[PDB]
RNA sequence: UGUAUAAAAAUAGAGGUAGGCUACUCUCCUGUAUCGUAGAAGAUGGGCGAUGGUUGAUGAAACGGAAGUGUUUUAUUGACUUGUCCAUGAAAUUCCAGAAUCCAUUGCAUACGACUUUA
RNA sequence: GCGAAACCACAGCCUGGGGGGCCAGGCAAAAUCAGCGG
RNA sequence: CUGCCGAAGUUUCCCUCAGGAUAGCAGAAACUCAGAUCAGUUUUAUGAGUAUGUAAAAUGAGAGUUUCUAGUGGGCCAUUUUUGGUAAGCAGAACUGGCGAUGCGGGAUGAACCGAACGUGAGGUUAAGGUGCCGGAAUGUACGCUC
């Protein structure tokens, strides 16, 4: 049952905004444990997916991947930003991601 | 992908990589340095086996002809002496890696 | 100050448990409980001495310690020998029926200034009530707790009260006459 | 309040550069500030504040403002230390600590302590 | 962060005034620039020297001589305020001659408001003596027989982790 | 205007009265019921004594008007089961009885002998 | 961070549970509250009774009364409710009375961050919020406290047969000779 | 993508320990824990050790009403049984991707709807 | 059955702050009929 | 349609009347010195009463001129004195700026408040303002006061 998720898991909270100006080119990411500035000297680089199911079946499967990469530490707890390739849509706050641990520096 | 393996030489950027065929079925490989997962476990013999008939062309794309085969099987001859000496190496490289729920990469070393 | 240490001499009484800020005192009378709560406090039991201490406390907590010192005092004193508490009548013109049911837990007064009202006061319990036929319209009430005894005093004190009347014309009520041990 | 500010009691620190490190106040500045040593080399002398530490049960006889030589002299004869380990909230501390520094061979070859411990399940 | 600062300075000599005098002043400052700031305004709001006029020879910084000796300090202020004069005097007991004056920064803009310009120090000086001492706090902190819980309870070993949302059980914090 | 408290003025949503509020249960006492449902017929005026204590008018005659409300028994058909629970009375189950009388089949069918009589 | 938790709500406080709560919400955790009647409130009883009485002077709204409705409105403060991003935050945050069954086998979790003994100073005082609305206009509050026991009841009875024969197995920990290669590894 | 984990109570204290309401001793000071964890996505076998574990189908019995989303006692079943030790296979995926309404009736109703009847 | 005209930037829930459009709140379920405020 | 440049928002006078002005600001052409020629600047030297004016080194800048041709001569806000005032506002000038032609961040919202002057985008980093949640960012550290 455990034989898999050699990735660890996040969450897309927002865009990194202004007060009242979003700006979409750059993400936020926290990954799940994750817990200092300091912290995130180690997810940073890592590739990051999110993945998520659509109705049309491209080459036999519902399911699509959006790349990504952890760019730079946000904020105090840990934090990060990321830019993907596509910018994720405003609909995945919330929303769960995979922080791979390729590329690695170990 | 999460096979521990052990690697045989340095070949520029990527790894002339491969576990012991009979113990986790994985053939000799290039793998990018930035793709591996380097461990503290006890170092295992590689100066005695030969590495040197590993070149980027001999990889390199022109059904496995079989003497590809009998050059990993003296690769796990020169081998499995080194791993059978050592306690419960056998069986950690059979061994599939997963991260099990509440560990934190960061903390936990290898 | 840091410190505020109070220190009680156990009386005999037979145990003083301070166990969960609830002291379930036994005494040779009997067993009265009450809980401690209500403020934040060190109350440790050791051979014939129990101290009360605070700790970096202000005034306003400072003024507890005292307080309990005395609320302490009170059933300790009444689970060794009870409390007794002293009723005296006065009437000016009409006197008053007092009737005794379940043994004076429940107090019933009849025929004040001429109302024609049956007061009933049901006493709290752990402290009963009778008359004493020594003196005429004494009433003793006993009990092991002085707030209860003297709330219910206080009760009955206040339902014998008057009503759109001049207070020095009128005398008849009832109300408090001293107090004591019963033994 | 078993955990008693007094002087000569062991403290041990959890915040801050020396976490883990045991130490002795030493003198009581204030209620806020403390002065705490150790005989290890690796602790200096220093003025430490009580947020950072959690007060521990053993207490050593400590004459109050004792040098960092007397201290050392006080604790080696009342041997505090493996004393402080006899306690069993002493042994679950490196026992997490030595689980901080283990690798993955290690935490294999526990796999296979713990799967062996297991498969007795051996009950009347 | 402040340091002790002794700041020795005099006027410009000149045919009128070819030898002028050494002031001196240990006075507190957070860097070497303020010192020289503070000086000139505690030394011509008193003696009218003016600043074009004055050169200063040195400025040193005074390690404490003895910082793991626990010391109680008397500390004469001036408080300004609406009216702008008061002769308070202050005590703080601590290891640190500048540690106690922090303190006294602490409670004085805590206590009463106060402001770094507005607040000018008198005179601060070691109470060796606990005869000297007038506060009866530091008299109680004094006694051979100090004793006490470790107040806030819950300050001590706090939640010791990083971000411990949902703790999975009650903490004793006793 | 009238009561506010009777607000809004609104057409009562049943035909027949809804009893909202019930006696408060007492174990001690037996087993009894509580409420009944009759059929009002009209009314008339009777004379009775009046047996006033007090009153001026005490140990003598007096007219009241009087209504008539018939009454046939009725059948008890089933029982339910209400449980007290933090969002109020739930029921739990309700059981009923075997030959339901005929007219009690008429209240769940709007057009009895259209239907083939399938309930219960 | 798992898919559905459950907080227990004894002795945390209203407000800063609710500001942890709000933000768990709107990253998408499934928030269930349990037992809440026995939040708490800084400020004395009558205090916070009065600033409710001003809730019911306002009026045209609709003064849920309900404990766990109090609380429903402290996190509905929290988050954008206008937009859709908080409109369905609301509705992953079921707020509970007590314990319902499909959560009292759960395990309940407590937020250090706003318990009541680690924020208020010794001898301040505080509400309970089932207390305070059972003098508003709850009509519950005895039920669920009955209820309350009853569970008390059986989930110690649980434990009971739990303790025993989790000692079982602590009995027999020992009897495996690898403790000696557990100590060296310390675990 | 291990959808793993159910006393309570208090924080100026709780729990456990054996005896005859307790003496005394112990544990607490985090879950950085406890439980589960290999296999060409989990193959085919061979032994050695133990009456176990894990499940799927059950035969059920008992329990659970606060929203019973299930829990247990389990007899049963045939698998899998890394407990430990051996042999075979992976590969050029050769560097990540049955009812009700209307028509019809009634009048306890009714601006028209609607409502209460009957059919 | 026959059948208009005025009128029409866009529309239409209230409290407070700067009116119906702004800010912060309360709330928020279609389609409609009848009496009738602003 | 795009681009470049870009004000005054006021003195001066004349003037029965409305205005007319000269000048300033904005430009376009033709000509001198490679200057110690200027400067919303300060010094040097003062003289007189800490200020005041004056003439004579620091720093920056290429500084100039004659000729014509538009537009403009409103007001609002805040400071300095200020004389006249009083339940209290005020009343009056002189003076200085900015808004007037100007988006942007913050101040919940905003004509004058706090920052900042705008080609089109990328990264980095700040200002004022801030970090419980809505809301990007410490349910930070330290010392205190308040029910």
């Amino acid at each position: 049952a455990q034989g898999h998720r050699l990735y660890v898991k996040a969450k897309h909270l927002s865009f990194q905004r202004s007060k009242h100006v979003i700006h979409p080119g750059t993400s936020i990411v926290k990954i799940e444990g994750c817990d200092s500035k300091e912290e995130a000297q180690f997810y940073l680089g890592k590739r990051v997916c999110y993945v998520y199911k659509s109705s049309k079946a491209v080459r036999g499967s519902k399911i699509r991947v959006i790349w990504g990469t952890i760019a730079r530490p946000h904020g105090n707890s840990g934090a990060v930003r990321a830019r993907f390739v596509h910018n994720l849509p405003a609909k995945t706050f919330g929303s769960s991601l995979r922080v791979m641990l390729y590329p690695s520096n170990i | 992908r999460g096979k521990r393996v052990v690697v045989l030489s340095q070949l520029e950027d990527t790894l002339v990589v491969t576990g012991p065929y009979k113990v986790n079925g994985v053939p000799i490989r290039r793998v990018n340095h930035r793709y591996v997962i380097a461990t503290s476990a006890p170092k295992i013999d590689v100066s005695g086996v030969s590495v040197e008939k590993f070149t980027k062309a001999y990889f390199a794309k022109q059904a496995l002809p079989a003497e590809r085969i009998a050059d990993q099987k003296a690769v796990d001859a020169k081998l499995l002496p080194a791993i059978k000496a050592i306690p419960n190496m056998k069986e950690y490289l059979a061994a599939s890696f997963a991260l099990s729920n509440g560990d934190r990469p960061h903390l936990m070393k290898f | 100050d840091i410190y505020k240490d109070e220190t009680l001499t156990i009386p005999k009484g037979v145990t003083v448990d301070i166990k969960a800020r609830n002291v379930t005192v036994t005494g040779p009378r009997g067993t009265l409980k009450q809980n401690l709560r209500h403020v934040d406090i060190e109350m440790k039991k050791q051979g014939n001495t129990i101290k009360f201490i605070v700790w970096h406390g202000s005034r306003k907590h400072n003024a507890c310690i005292r307080s309990v010192y005395s609320i302490i005092n009170n059933m300790i004193i009444g689970v060794t020998q009870g409390f007794r508490y002293k009723m005296r009548l006065v009437y000016a013109h009409f006197p008053i029926n007092i009737n005794l049911t379940e043994n004076g837990t429940v107090v019933e007064i009849r025929n004040f200034l001429g109302e024609r009202i049956t007061r009933v006061i049901k006493c709290l319990p752990g402290v009963t009530v009778s008359i004493s036929s020594a003196v005429k319209d004494e009433i003793i009430l006993e009990g092991n707790s002085l707030e209860n005894v003297s709330q219910s005093a206080a009760n009955i004190k206040q339902i014998c009260n008057v009503r759109n009347k001049d207070i020095r014309k009128f005398l008849d009520g009832i109300y408090v006459s001293e107090r004591g041990n019963i033994e | 309040f078993k955990r008693y500010v007094e002087v000569g009691r062991v403290v041990l620190v959890t915040k801050g550069e020396y976490t883990g490190k045991l130490a002795v106040i030493v003198d009581i500045v204030d209620h806020k500030r403390a002065l705490i040593d150790s005989p290890c080399s690796e602790f200096p002398r220093q003025v430490i504040r009580y947020g950072s530490v959690v007060l521990t049960h053993i207490v050593m006889k400590l004459p109050r403002g004792a040098r960092s030589g007397i201290v050392a002299k006080k604790w080696k004869a009342q041997d505090v230390c493996n004393k402080w380990a006899s306690s069993a909230w002493a042994k679950k501390l490196e026992a997490k600590k030595v689980r901080s520094q283990l690798n993955d061979f290690d935490r294999f070859a526990v796999m296979r302590l713990k799967k062996q411990r297991r498969e007795q399940v051996n009950v009347a | 962060a402040l340091k002790e600062y002794q700041v020795v300075g005099r006027k410009v000599p000149t045919e009128h005034e070819p030898v002028p005098k050494l002031f001196r002043m240990r006075l507190f400052a957070p860097n070497e620039s303020v010192a020289k700031s503070r000086y000139w305004y505690f030394l011509k709001m008193i003696n009218k020297v003016k600043k074009a006029t004055g050169e200063i020879v040195a400025i040193n910084e005074i390690s404490e001589p003895k910082p793991l000796k626990a010391k109680v300090f008397g500390i004469w202020i001036r408080y300004d305020s609406r009216s702008g004069t008061h002769n308070m005097y202050k005590e703080f007991r601590d290891t640190t001659r500048v540690g106690a004056v922090e303190a006294m920064y602490a409670d004085m803009a805590a206590r009463h408001r106060a402001r770094f310009r507005s607040i000018r120090i008198l005179k601060v000086v070691e109470v060796e003596k606990k005869e000297d001492v007038r506060r009866n706090y530091v008299k109680q902190l004094l006694n051979p027989h100090l004793k006490f819980p470790l107040p806030h309870r819950r300050t001590g070993v706090v939640g010791l982790a990083g971000k411990k949302v949902f703790a999975p059980h009650r903490p004793s914090t006793f | 205007h009238g009561s506010l408290g009777f607000l809004p003025r609104k057409r009562a949503s049943r035909q027949r009265g809804k009893v909202k509020a019930f006696p408060k249960d007492d174990a001690s006492k037996p087993v009894h019921l509580t409420a009944f449902l009759g059929y009002k017929a009209g009314m008339t005026h009777i004379v009775r004594d009046l047996d006033r204590p007090g009153s001026k008018m005490h140990k003598r005659e007096i007219l009241e008007a009087v209504t008539v409300i018939e009454t046939p028994p009725m059948v008890v058909v089933g029982v339910v089961g209400y449980v007290e629970t933090p969002r109020g009375l739930r029921s739990l189950t309700t059981v009923w009885a075997e030959h339901l009388s005929e007219e009690v089949k008429r209240r769940f069918y709007k057009n009895w002998f259209k239907s083939k009589k399938k309930a219960f | 961070f798992q898919k559905v938790v459950v907080i227990d709500a004894k002795g945390h406080l209203l407000g800063r549970l609710a500001s942890v709560v709000a933000k768990q919400l709107l990253g998408g955790q499934k928030v269930v509250v349990v037992r809440c009647e026995e939040l708490n409130i800084s400020g004395h009883f009558f205090r916070n009774k009065l600033k409710y009485l001003a809730y019911l002077r306002k009026a045209c709204a609709f003064h849920f009364r309900a404990p766990s409705r109090i609380f429903q409105k402290a996190v509905r403060g929290m988050l954008p409710h206008k937009t859709a991003r908080g409109q369905a935050a609301l509705e992953h945050l079921q707020a509970v009375e007590g314990i319902p069954p499909p959560f009292d086998k759960q395990k309940r979790v407590v937020v250090p961050a706003a318990l009541r003994v680690l924020r208020l100073k010794p001898g301040r005082k505080y509400c309970t919020v089932g207390r305070l609305s059972s003098e508003v206009g709850w009509k519950y509050n005895d039920i669920v406290a009955k209820l309350e026991e009853r569970r008390k009841v059986k989930s110690a009875a649980f434990y009971q047969a739990k303790l025993a024969k989790q000692k079982k197995i602590a009995s027999a920990k020992e009897a495996s000779p690898v403790n000696q290669k557990l100590s060296q590894f310390g675990y």
